[PDB]
């Protein structure tokens, strides 16, 4: 299902400030009371760091496409956990192997099997009172995958689990790189209290996971959950809200 | 010696439709069943061989496949004239044995 | 294709019995044939199995020691010696056959059965 | 990949191997390991040995000359070769020239071994190509291809995806030695610690 | 082990002749052999040899052109056929096997003459 | 230095060797139509040797893929292994004489 859903409604993008943010650990090494001097890719202090926002209030639902050059600094704040995941890839056609990781039902599950990806691949939940479960009946993200070459399930990270919309309290950051044929993902959760932009604090993220998986990455793309309910009555092609 | 099973007993239907017959072996006998269709008064008559192929003449309604343990029948209309028995019967050695037994209906 | 049965008794405790199934309208020579009994009202059985050639001959488990087959090409016919005969084998018998099947030009047997007879009620009383 | 399992417990008699054995490969280190199974004639089964010639196998369909390989002959009569029959070993058997390793030459057409093709009759100087196994419950294992695994010994410079090495040793403290933990080489003496790792 | 040779002639003048020689008692296959001349009271000759596989056959200066070999495994015999036959072909033939070197496993050939048969007599006149 | 491993199995030089080495083709009489398989030059070795030695112990050990006790069925034959000189060859497989 190549859905291609409409209704968008145009904005300028925001920026704004990086207060100390974005350090990883770069080595296993152990080190007690030293200064240690590295040279590395990093993000630089105060660089302008965009505002994507997805809120009714009108619709600003927020799936672009960006490009991935050397690395990505992605940071989240809500607390309804209404993304879900990433997807990267080089040409997006099902003919180079690409990306897929996702949060999925109930765990986070990866493939790196060529996906035939519509002009807007997104996923999202439904809403009814037949089952109380938010099942994810929507998977147009592809439709056939001819075949595969690694896949991987492991342990999806664990949050408040509040399904309300109050003050952010959810606030995560990740880092993706990847060079010599490996991919690597590092991040951290951090509670905060705030309306919204970012605080002045400085934490440093634990690697994560690594991949062999050996592939070519040029472009970036996210998936978020489109959860429609009884906020948007009508069909579901026509009447969907991203929440806040 | 092989026990080989077939299932269900007791299944009803008329004309516009279609049915299910699963048929297992004890052991892997590949892609070697004979399926039969045996009327009360008359002899069996044998419908699918080697699991894949259907007999030059039998209407091309009923279809069958499997390799290995199970194997499926499918009968897609049950036309006024199959109300009849079906047997299973595996073809790896000696001895051959024979299905168990399922009985047709009309509803 | 038509096979024909012949050799029906009443009564039979303990006895002889020689049955036997002929074979028209193809060639006699080049299959393979086969005895396939059935309990009235029960499943099927087979109890006895003869060879293109007639060299090689398989029994059952519960048939092997007491049944016997033959056959002949002059006549293009064959013939089951029965014996031993208990309270407990009363069947309906029918000759059968077996598919060849054709590969690369080769033949091969032991396939199923495609041509059946009339069918002979055997029954056993005291 | 343990190859620890192929010696581990295993009774393949008439063993032959040209190179290096497949026991105690976590030594050395490589990228990509190939093994080979084909079908070969069912009498052939025996005889298949470095040089030599023959009437079969050598104008149709050759076999790989100067072929390094490691051919591990135990019989089987469970694994494979199931009574009553089996009908899936289908190929040419006639040809002008020989064949390529792995070369899949099946066609439904009547090959034409001399200067005149036949119109589908079975006469004479006119041979059909595909061939399938008479096999019988009782056949035989002379004449039942019975399976001898053979591998691929090549090199070729990449960087190793699947390869890791494993010795293991006791773990011996207070006294000095050189020694070797996962890359990491030295010589000391070890001793127990309060520090603390981040995981 | 033996060797059985035939195909004498009375007179073959301007005529083609067959001789053939077939061996017993070993393996006709995993050896090459030899065809041999001996004139009636000369020094022995030689005119062809054909190896195991037949791949490479080879003939002699004067046997070149008018001689032919060939071998059949199948009937365990190999034969020489005779062409454009001079006044001077008179001789006894031989059919011989060569010696075969297991140095290391490996077979070595045409090392020299070990079995050799009886010995046909072909004679030619005008 | 330069490999060819079998010959260092068989023959092996120093690293600091100072002298000549010689070597001219043998095509003419040392191959020739109708066997000349009288040369062998040790297949493998349990290990390798150091300069200037023979090694001419040839037994079948049992060692390799199992404990022979001289089956030669395992590749535990002596391996002195074959000769490979006809007159055909290759450019790269005549026999030439060296010192």
């Amino acid at each position: 299902q190549c859905v291609n859903l409409t209704t968008r409604t145009q904005l300028p993008p925001a920026y704004t400030n990086s207060f100390t943010r974005g350090v990883y650990y770069p080595d296993k090494v152990f080190r007690s009371s030293v200064l240690h001097s590295t040279q590395d890719l990093f993000l630089p202090f105060f660089s302008n760091v965009t505002w994507f926002h997805a809120i009714h209030v009108t619709k600003r639902f927020d799936n672009p496409v960006l490009p991935f050059n050397d690395g990505v600094y992605f940071a989240s704040t809500e607390k309804s956990n209404i993304i879900r995941g990433w997807i990267f890839g080089t040409t997006l056609d099902s003919k180079t192997q690409s990306l897929l990781i996702v949060n999925n039902a109930t765990n986070v599950v990866i493939k790196v099997c060529e996906f035939q990806f519509c002009n807007d691949p997104f996923l999202g939940v439904y809403y009814h009172k037949n089952n109380k479960s938010w099942m994810e009946s929507e998977f147009r993200v592809y439709s056939s995958a001819n075949n595969c070459t690694f896949e991987y399930v492991s342990q999806p990270f664990l949050m408040d689990l509040e399904g309300k919309q109050g003050n952010f309290k959810n606030l995560r950051e990740f880092v993706f790189k990847n060079i010599d044929g490996y991919f690597k993902i590092y991040s951290k959760h951090t509670p905060i209290n705030l309306v919204r932009d970012l605080p002045q604090g400085f934490s440093a993220l634990e690697p994560l996971v690594d991949l062999p998986i050996g592939i070519n990455i040029t472009r970036f793309q996210t998936l978020l959950a489109l959860h429609r309910s009884y906020l948007t009555p009508g069909d579901s092609s026509s009447g969907w809200t991203a929440g806040a | 010696d092989i026990q080989m099973t077939q299932s269900p007993s007791s299944v009803s239907a008329s004309v516009g439709d279609r049915v299910i017959i699963t048929c297992r072996a004890s052991q892997g006998i590949s892609s070697w069943l004979a399926w039969y269709q045996q009327k009360p008064g008359k002899a069996p008559k044998v419908l699918i061989y080697d699991a894949s192929s259907l007999q030059s003449g039998v209407p091309s309604r009923f279809s069958g496949s499997g390799y290995g343990t199970d194997f499926t029948l499918t009968i897609s209309s049950l036309q006024p004239e199959d109300s009849a028995t079906y047997y299973c019967q595996q073809a790896k050695s000696f001895p051959i044995t024979f299905g168990q037994g399922t009985r047709l209906e009309i509803k | 294709v038509q096979l024909v049965e012949s050799g029906g008794g009443v009564v039979q405790p303990g006895r002889s019995l020689r049955l036997s199934c002929a074979a028209s309208g193809f060639t006699f020579s080049s299959y393979a044939f086969h005895w396939v009994r059935q309990a009235p009202g029960k499943g099927l059985e087979w109890v006895a199995v003869i060879s293109y050639d007639g060299s090689n001959q398989y029994y059952a488990d519960s048939v092997k020691g007491r049944f016997t087959i033959s056959r002949d090409n002059s006549k293009n016919t064959l013939y089951l010696q029965m014996n031993s005969l208990r309270a407990d084998d009363t069947a309906v018998y029918y000759c059968a056959r077996d598919l060849a099947i054709a590969v690369a030009g080769t033949w091969h047997y032991y396939n199923g059965m495609d041509v059946w007879g009339q069918g002979t009620t055997v029954t056993v009383s005291s | 990949a343990d190859y620890s399992v192929l010696y581990n417990s295993a009774s393949f008699s008439t063993f032959k191997c040209y190179g290096v054995s497949p026991t105690k490969l976590n030594d050395l280190c490589f990228t990509n390991v190939y093994a080979d199974s084909f079908v070969i004639r069912g009498d052939e089964v025996r005889q298949i040995a470095p040089g030599q010639t023959g009437k079969i196998a050598d104008y149709n369909y050759k076999l790989p000359d100067d072929f390094t390989g490691c051919v591990i002959a135990w019989n089987s009569n469970n694994l494979d070769s199931k009574v009553g029959g089996n009908y899936n070993y289908l190929y040419r058997l006639f040809r002008k020239s020989n064949l390529k390793p792995f070369e899949r030459d099946i066609s439904t057409e009547i090959y034409q071994a001399g200067s005149t093709p036949c119109n589908g009759v079975e006469g004479f100087n006119c041979y059909f190509p595909l061939q399938s196994y008479g096999f019988q419950p009782t056949n035989g294992v002379g004449y039942q291809p019975y399976r001898v695994v053979v591998l691929s010994f090549e090199l070729l410079h990449a960087p190793a995806t699947v390869c890791g090495p494993k010795k293991s040793t006791n773990l011996v403290k207070n006294k000095c030695v050189n020694f070797n933990f996962n890359g990491l080489t030295g010589t000391g003496v070890l001793t127990e610690s309060n520090k603390k790792f981040l995981p």
